[PDB]
């Protein structure tokens, strides 16, 4: 079976909607990262 | 998380506020010795 454009942007908004970039966000800016020249 | 944030304007303000302190030290010898040299003039204008 073949994937085309409409079928593919709609597959990447179904991606898109479940994620979750808050808590990654929050993640890169913990403790042990924080500073980082 | 939140006062974990506010540490690196915290830090340096309170290492600034010391800086300012060192220098206030540095004003009161030299405000001292001023006050010395008030009074070493006020004995030689006497002596005049």
């Amino acid at each position: 079976f073949r994937l085309y454009w409409d079928d593919l942007k709609r597959k990447l908004s179904e991606k898109l909607d479940s994620t979750d970039f808050t808590s990654t966000i929050k993640l890169l800016n913990e403790n042990s990262y924080v500073p980082r020249e | 998380d939140s006062i974990s944030y506010s540490n690196f304007s915290v830090a340096e303000n309170f290492q600034k506020m010391k800086d300012y302190y060192k220098e206030i030290e540095k004003l009161k010898i030299k405000i001292l010795q001023l006050i010395e040299a008030i009074k070493k003039y006020q004995q030689h204008v006497e002596e005049l």
